Formats: structure tokens, C-alpha cells, sequence
DNA sequence: GATGTATATATCTGACACGTGCCTGGAGACTAGGGAGTAATCCCCTTGGCGGTTAAAACGCGGGGGACAGCGCGTACGTGCGTTTAAGCGGTGCTAGAGCTGTCTACGACCAATTGAGCGGCCTCGGCACCGGGAT
DNA sequence: ATCCCGGTGCCGAGGCCGCTCAATTGGTCGTAGACAGCTCTAGCACCGCTTAAACGCACGTACGCGCTGTCCCCCGCGTTTTAACCGCCAAGGGGATTACTCCCTAGTCTCCAGGCACGTGTCAGATATATACATC
């Protein structure tokens, strides 16, 4: 009758995989609101007790090949109006690029660029095609904005947006 | 200006000429190519290990710097012991 | 006077499976096991003892050496019934 | 070109991965095992942990490297680093 | 000594004895002391991975239709089992066997 | 067959397969060796105990070594294979 | 005198069926000859050293299962 | 205020080699080399009196521990210097 | 009275003292004998002998006159009986015994 | 169609699960002291940031070195079988030697006194590293 | 390319002085363990008999190994580019130390109960044969 439910390894990254991929498919975005920032544009600010690795928000887009990837962000920035919406990320010696600019109900695109943010982006591969998700690598508190690393040093941006280095 | 958005992994700044330096080191001709990841991947659980027993040995000590004592005694238990930290 | 733990391990058996039976080998290697076990965890709190400079060993000790020495779900669970059994006894 | 760079090698005892990427390696596992609150990392014990596992890595190469020249080739292939380690322990 | 005295074993809901976990914490020269939760603790580790393990050999017993545990069976449930076969890595277990594995590579076609 | 069923046959018995008297007179010309001519008794069971920890060292040295002789393409151990696993064990 | 040929060819034969050898090189056998001549020669030394310091004559079970703890193969099965 | 080996390593370097100095990262290898051998030795030492049901780590507990501990030739000539400095230190009194 | 230190009756260099004491502060046994912590001296006198010996030689080797952890990693690594002693134990900053198999030189 | 292997029945046998006397150790209550928990302080030393520099990494490209698949030879391992042999088991014997015990004697813990070795700060100098040149 | 040789240089090591703490000495006691003695267990030896296992031989064929080809993928090279790093600085957290007190554990003694050896009923599983089926 005393039995041990000790939920061996394989059990455990199974089961997280599973919920990563369930919270994912699902969307609630639970508790996480659109509001105003002095100055730097929009603001999403999380309202739950977010820790270590907690899921947040993925950056849901429309994902292609590195030859189109090196060019789209080209094309879309002729449009001085586009903000940031489109993402990078090598993986299996192949660059990818989240093309994200057009408004979807996920909450990904709607976040700005920090180097003392509270978030960082990590990768989900949810039957191959590999999601970007996004998990508080820190404790967070409810109230706080979402604000991850957008990793990209082109010296060009650099001198162009001082709030880049912040 | 628009710029792009990318990012790193902290395991991929264990470079590839450090992994080729590491093996050249232990006598390796000829490397593959996909030692690479297999080494980081080696690399990054023997961490695990020997970090998990570090901040162990730190965490129970009331402390919050892992001084070179917490990792010389996290190799020892190993089994890799460490000469010339004070031990 | 041979001091085993036969009995104690009869009785977590008939705890786990009533109705299943131990030979006599199998008693005297879940005998060994739970001497080297407890060889190692005290061993280790010894070492713990002696590096933090103090004197007694403390369910402090004993916790940290089970989490130095059994990998993870079983330190994690071995952790758990050692701290629910250390309240109940300073309860009662 | 490869002899003049494993005879450099041997002979020589300095580290071999850079410090900052290893630092930066190491505090990220730290971060991990404290549940997400950072140890602020003693900078002797990082040249502790990395001469453990640059001795570590240098170890685990030679022993794959006598995996591999005993498969008849001479390039180093993720098998063998993956059986000197499965035999090892 | 009245009070009708409850072993610490019972006090603290164990089955493992923890007056002679103290004992032998005491007449083993680990430390000078030993803290009144230290026995406690060691017990209830030792008996949870006691039963951890003896779970897994009852399975291995009843899945080979046996109701006894052997040291076959004991080898079994370690070193089937991912993280008691770590924690018993160097260990050999007296007429414990081999797992059976002949690697598919020696199979015939 | 016939190699096949003697290993699935002995990979799932718990024997001792070196005999008990041929084994009994090696340790006890090893005991020898050391302690030059002077017989130590041997407990009837510190033999069995060393035999069971010579045939555990054994067979996981060949199943160690038949790793090392599947990966070098081969099916037939070798004696450079045993040297081999002993040789990366660290042994 | 050859009291190491008593291990014959086929008990080494049967430990490396066990072991999952298939096929057995005709040289393995003197090669396993050796390879137990030095196993057994380390743990009988540690055994009876454990012994002499005993002040005994009769190597015990525990000197034995003492020997491989030290050389860090603990048995489980003799006391302990 | 922290003890360790270095004046005494030195005095044997002194007497192994006279005319060579050593490193203080060789130094601090000695150190722990030392207090390695030193846990080694004494902890097997303890180990071999407990398993006697004996209380005191006498030099035949030392002498046992070095047997054990170290391989053939090492552990011969550590016993024959040992026993050496026993006498030596028993005889002058 | 005028003392002299056990370490001067017993002809060593290391200290008998400190050793002794460790012994005892150590939780080693209940008790210490009289010749123990004399007997584990000359012990760790002898050993640190040959390791710093063969240091030495392999410093005299390269035409140095310090001992470095290089040369005490060849030191241990080169003599047999050493290395199986310290067999499990990095010496760091000790880099490597250079050792290139055969098979790879150019034929 | 052997040849072996999965499934049931009969059984019986040594091993296991269980009831009992007792005795040795586990529990309780109490006292004392010293171990350590807590608080406060000081300053070490860790983290963070910046500039610049440059060493090193990244990337791309050609090529030729090596991995891998295929193949043929021949040798040496597995299998099968009749023979030889040595292990194994059961007896008895017996006796050395392990385990236990009581005596007592030597030896180690403890404790006060002391004093000198060693540990830390100061200071000098040379071993080994570096920058440049000639020879192999 | 790389070693042998000059000359600078620098920084770390080797020696010197003042304090302090811990190593030595001496005396006492109590207890551990050395020793002599006794019991009785179990280890060694032997020997007859069984017979299971080893062994030696022969044969074939599975496999190791050497050779060849081709295809691709590491390596070396050159250029750009990037981020490690070193110095410098600033801050401030938290490591290490210390003092106080309190509470937690060792020691002691008395009580008593649980667990251990011992004897015993019984049954789980290992054979043995028969029945049925899998397999090369």
C-alpha cells in the first residue's frame, strides 16, 4: 500500500514537454495586459508570481528559411513605421526568422528591447518546427512589464537606438 | 533603424577552436565535426554535476559565494580530486 | 549479540507487498545495503560536520549528505520523508 | 599543421577555454541548482571548476582517441567520445 | 521513567529504529555530537530508500510470477531502475546476474 | 543458435561458472604469493566471496570489452579489446 | 604449480557468454588468465593484509568484502 | 592565522635537492598533496581500528593504513621509514 | 626542563606535532597512540622525499631550478608506483604527458 | 520433425514465517555546560561598467585525406562426439585457531606552565620570462 | 620553423624580525588492550564413488583482414569581426570575526520492552513427467 511516486526523469521531461506543448497550443496568456510606458512605446505588464523558468508568452510568428530570413527584415524596414516584430535564431546550422509584423492574438510580438529586462527567450521544437518560446528566467512579480533580450549587435542599430545598450 | 533579433545559448561560448585546443590537447589527430556538440553537451553535464555539489556544499554552509573549497570538495566527492586550491 | 536490521526490513516488506515473502540471501544483501547506506550518509555528514567547523552532527548535516549522495528524485523524496519524520518527532 | 599544434599543446599547461565564456557557463548551471537565485561565484573557484573540467575534457579525449584509433580511423567521431564514457562509468 | 515510553521510531511514524540509528551515530565516532533530529532524519531515509527499493524487487518478483525476493531480483529492480543503479553504481550484488542484454547488433538476420 | 542459447541461457541464470575447487587453490596460491609460505586459513565463505566478486569483475570487464569489439567493426573478442577496457578504465 | 590453468577454457568461455560475447578469440583465454591472476592479486593482498593486522590466521568473509570496499567494489551479500 | 606544509615540504626539498627552489603554486600542491595522504592514511587507519572494535590508532593502525594505501614498492619503503623513525623516537628519550 | 621537539627525537623534518594534533581534532578514534602521529610523519615525510626528488629531476631535466605544477605532474605521471597512488587526482596547471601514438607520426 | 520450449500436475524439501524466554539496550527525567544561533562590525573582494586593444573567433573555399562500402581469400572459431579427468559430495576426523573472558599492567587523556617555533609583514635580488639575433 | 645565446626586467621567492599559540614536560589516573587460558567450531585433509564437465580432434564456414574506389568533409588559409580582457574605479554585499546567551545534548540512573536466538509447522519453488506448441 505504501508505494513511491517518484516519477522517474523520463517522466518528468515527458511531462514537462507535454505542458509546454499544451500551454502553448492553448493560448490563455494568463494575466498579462497592454498599457503605456513613458517613453519607450507599449508596455505588457505580467501579473503573476513568475520564477524560475515559468512559461510567459511565446513569440508566435510565421516561420522561414535563412535566404528569405536575411532579406525580409530588409524589405520590411523600408517601412519606418514597423517597430520590431521579426526574430532570428540559427538552429541545426539553418537561421530561421519569426515573421511576426502582422498583429495576431499572441502576445510575443508585443514586446521591446532590454538588456536589464526580467525575460529571455529559449527554444521549443513542438514536433519539429521549433516554437520560440519566452520563460521568466527569474522571479517576477505580478505588475511587472514583459522585457526580454533581442541578443542582435548590428553597430548600425547600436548608434541608432542608445536604448538598445539599456 | 530596425535592427534584428538573436541570441546565444552560454554553452556555445565554449567556441569550436576551444573544443579543437581541448582535444589537440589529449593527443586528437583528427577531429569530426559533430564532437562539437557532443563535447558541449559533455561538458555542460559534467557541470551540472560538479555545480549541483558546489552550491550544495555552500547552500548548507549559510553561504552565498562558492568559494574555491565548495568546488574542491565537490570535485573531491567526484571522485576527481583537485590539488593546489587550499585543500 | 549480531546486530542486523532483519526484522525492521520484514517489517517495511509486509508494509509494501503483505504478501510476499524474503530468503534468507536476499535478507542478509538488503542487510548489507542498508549498513553501506548508512556507512556513506554518515561519512558525509561527518565531512559536512568537519568543513563548517562544528560539532554535532544535526538533521542539517544528515539532510545535505542524502542530497550530496542519492541522485536526484530519490535524494528528493529520501529528503522529504526525513523532514516529515523530524516534525512528527518534535511534535509528539 | 595539426603535429605543431598537439606537440604545442602537450607541452604547454595554460587554460584553454577563455575565462568570461566559462564564467558566464558556469554562473548560468548555478543558476539552475539554487532555483534562480545567483551564488556570487568566488573567481578562485572558477579557475577551480575550469581546471577540473579542462583535465576532465583532456581526459575524456584521450581516452576517446584511443577509441578511435581502435576502430581503424583516425578522425574522432561522436561515438567514441560516447563509449569511452559508457565504458568509463 | 514513567509516562509508558513510545520508541522514537513510533514518535516519529518510521519503521527503521531510531535509537539504534542514534547508536550507531554515536559509537561510530562521527562526530562528537549528534543533534536529537540527525537519527530521525537517517531513518527516514534509510527506510524510504529501503522502500523504494523493496518496491521495485517485489515488482520484479511478481512480474517473474515469484513471491520471493532474490538477490536476482534485488539486481534487477537496481539496475533497471535510472537512479538506485547511480546510487549503486560500484556495487556488486552476490548471485545478483546480469541484466540480460545481447546487443542487437549480434542478432541474426 | 547454439552460442545464443548458451548466452540467454547464462545472461538469465545467477551460477558461479568458475568452479568452486579450481578457484579455491588460485586464491589460495595468490594468498601465498604475499605472506611468503605461510598458509593462511581461508573462511569457506571469503572464498565465495572472492569468487563472486572475480566473476562480477569479470563478465562486466568482457561486457565492457564487447563493446569496444562490436564498435571496432569485429564480432570476435579480442585480447586487444580486453586490454583496451581495462586500459580506458583506468586499470 | 598452474593452478591458473584451472580455470579451464570453457568457464572463461561461459563468463564471456554471460558477459554477451558472441564469438571468442582462441587468445582470450590466456589473456583472461591474466587479467584474474591481477584482480585476484590485488584483493588477496588487501584481504590479507586486513588479516595480519587482525592478528589472525583465517582470511574472514569481512577481510574480503573489507578488500573490495577499499578498492571501491563494494559487496553486497557477506556482511557490512 | 592558517597552517599547512610549507616550511616543512621546503626543509625536504632543502634536503632532496638543496640547490632548488619551489613554486608557490607547486607549494600549494605539496600542501594539499599532504593533507590528502594525511586523510588517506588516517582515515584508513580509523577505519581499520573501528573494524576491530578497538579504540586507538596505534602506529600498527598506521603501518596497516600504509600497506593498504599505498602500491608495492611505496608501501615497503614507507614502512621500513616509519618503522626506522619509530624506533628512533622510542630509543632516545 | 630544555625540550626538544618530536620531530628532532624522531629524526624527521615534518611535524610530529601537528600531525598528532590533527589526529586527534580530526575524529579519527576515540584515541591516539604514542607512535602513530610519529609513524604518519615518516610517512608523509617520505613520500613528500620522493615526489619532490622526482620533481627536481624533472626540473634539472628542463635546466629550471623551481619546481612548477608541470614538473610535478611528469614527476607523478612518470614514475608507475605515483601514479597509481595519485591515480583519480588533477594537478592543475599540470597540464599533459606528452604522449602521441605511433600510429600517427608520418610513415 | 526433431528439438527444444511454454504449461500443468504431484510432490517434497529445505527454507521461511511464526510463537517464546530473556536480556540488553532503548526510553525518561534531570542537571550542567558549552556549542552554536543571533546580532553587530569591518573590510575584503565580488560584481558591474567603460574604453580600447588585439587576440581570437567566424566564415568561406578548395582539395585531398580519410571514411565506408564492397569483395575475395583463408584461417581460426564454433559445434559435435567419444574419451579422460577432476570436481563434488558425503562421510569421519581432528585439531588448529577463533571467539570469549578475567587480570592487570602499561599507556594515553587531561591539566597547569612555559617557551620557542612558525606565521605574518618587510625587503632584496635573481630566475625565468621576453625581445632580438645567429645557427640548425 | 625552431633551438642556442645576450641582455634587460620584473615580480615572485627567499630570507629577516616580532609576536603568540601551541608543542613540550611532568604528574596522576583510569581504562583499554595484552595476555593466558578455555571451549568448541569449522577448516583442512582424505578417500571412495559419480559423473559432469573438460578435452582433444576434425570440419566447415563465418568472419577478419587487406585492398580498392569514390565521395565528402576536415583542415589549412585569408579576411573580417567580435568579444575576451586588462586596467581602473566604484559600491556594497556578505564573509569572517567576536560576544552573549540559551537551549540542546551528553552523562547518569532506573525501568522495561522489544528483538534475538531457538524450536517448529508449512509451503514456494525446483524437479519430473506429460501435453501442447514454436522454430529452423
Amino acid at each position: 500500500v505504501r508505494r513511491s511516486s517518484r516519477k522517474s526523469k523520463a517522466e518528468l521531461q515527458s511531462e514537462e514537454r507535454k505542458r509546454i506543448d499544451e500551454l502553448i497550443e492553448s493560448g490563455k496568456e494568463e494575466g498579462m495586459k497592454i498599457d503605456l510606458i513613458d517613453g519607450k512605446g507599449r508596455g505588457v505588464i505580467a501579473t503573476k508570481q513568475f520564477s524560475r523558468g515559468d512559461f510567459v508568452v511565446e513569440y508566435h510568428g510565421d516561420l522561414i528559411e535563412i535566404t528569405d530570413a536575411k532579406k525580409r527584415e530588409a524589405l520590411y524596414a523600408q517601412d519606418p513605421s514597423t517597430g520590431c516584430y521579426m526574430y532570428y535564431f540559427q538552429y541545426l546550422s539553418k537561421t530561421y526568422c519569426v515573421d511576426a509584423t502582422r498583429e495576431t492574438n499572441r502576445l510575443g510580438r508585443l514586446i521591446n528591447h532590454s538588456k536589464c529586462g526580467n525575460c529571455q527567450t529559449k527554444l521549443h521544437d513542438i514536433d519539429g518546427v521549433p516554437h520560440l518560446i519566452l520563460i521568466a528566467s527569474r522571479d517576477i512579480a505580478a505588475g511587472e512589464e514583459l522585457l526580454y533580450d533581442y541578443g542582435d549587435r548590428s553597430k548600425a542599430s547600436i548608434e541608432a537606438h542608445p536604448w538598445l545598450k539599456h | 533603424k530596425r535592427h534584428r533579433k538573436v541570441l546565444r545559448d552560454n554553452i556555445q561560448g565554449i567556441t569550436k577552436p576551444a573544443i579543437r585546443r581541448l582535444a589537440r590537447r589529449g593527443g586528437v589527430k583528427r577531429i569530426s565535426g559533430l564532437i562539437y556538440e557532443e563535447t558541449r553537451g559533455v561538458l555542460k553535464v559534467f557541470l551540472e554535476n560538479v555545480i549541483r555539489d558546489a552550491v550544495t556544499y555552500t547552500e548548507h554552509a549559510k553561504r552565498k559565494t562558492v568559494t574555491a573549497m565548495d568546488v574542491v570538495y565537490a570535485l573531491k566527492r567526484q571522485g576527481r580530486t583537485l590539488y593546489g586550491f587550499g585543500g | 549479540r549480531k546486530e542486523s536490521y532483519s526484522i525492521y526490513v520484514y517489517k517495511v516488506l509486509k508494509q509494501v507487498h503483505p504478501d510476499t515473502g524474503i530468503s534468507s540471501k536476499a535478507m542478509g544483501i538488503m542487510n548489507s545495503f542498508v549498513n553501506d547506506i548508512f556507512e556513506r550518509i554518515a561519512g558525509e555528514a561527518s565531512r559536512l560536520a568537519h568543513y563548517n567547523k562544528r560539532s554535532t552532527i544535526t538533521s542539517r548535516e544528515i539532510q545535505t549528505a542524502v542530497r550530496l549522495l542519492l541522485p536526484g528524485e530519490l535524494a528528493k523524496h529520501a529528503v522529504s520523508e526525513g523532514t516529515k519524520a523530524v516534525t512528527k518527532y518534535t511534535s509528539a | 599543421g595539426w603535429l605543431k599544434e598537439i606537440r604545442k599543446l602537450q607541452k604547454s599547461t595554460h587554460l584553454l577555454i577563455r575565462k568570461l565564456p566559462f564564467s558566464r557557463l558556469a554562473r548560468e548551471i548555478c543558476v539552475k541548482f539554487t532555483r534562480g537565485v545567483d551564488f556570487n561565484w568566488q573567481a578562485q573557484a572558477l579557475l577551480a571548476l575550469q581546471e577540473a573540467a579542462e583535465a576532465f575534457l583532456v581526459h575524456l579525449f584521450e581516452d576517446a582517441y584511443l577509441l578511435t584509433l581502435h576502430a581503424g580511423r583516425v578522425t574522432l567521431f561522436p561515438k567514441d567520445v560516447q563509449l569511452a564514457r559508457r565504458i568509463r562509468g | 521513567a514513567r509516562a509508558k515510553a513510545k520508541t522514537r521510531s513510533s514518535r516519529a511514524g518510521l519503521q527503521f529504529p531510531v535509537g539504534r540509528v542514534h547508536r550507531l551515530l554515536r559509537k561510530g565516532n562521527y562526530s562528537e555530537r549528534v543533534g536529537a533530529g540527525a537519527p530521525v532524519y537517517l531513518a527516514a531515509v534509510l527506510e524510504y530508500l529501503t522502500a523504494e527499493i523493496l518496491e521495485l524487487a517485489g515488482n520484479a518478483a511478481r512480474d517473474n510470477k515469484k513471491t520471493r525476493i532474490i538477490p536476482r531480483h534485488l539486481q534487477l529492480a537496481i539496475r533497471n531502475d535510472e537512479e538506485l543503479n547511480k546510487l549503486l553504481g560500484r556495487v556488486t550484488i552476490a548471485q545478483g546476474g546480469v541484466l540480460p542484454n545481447i546487443q542487437a547488433v549480434l542478432l541474426p538476420k
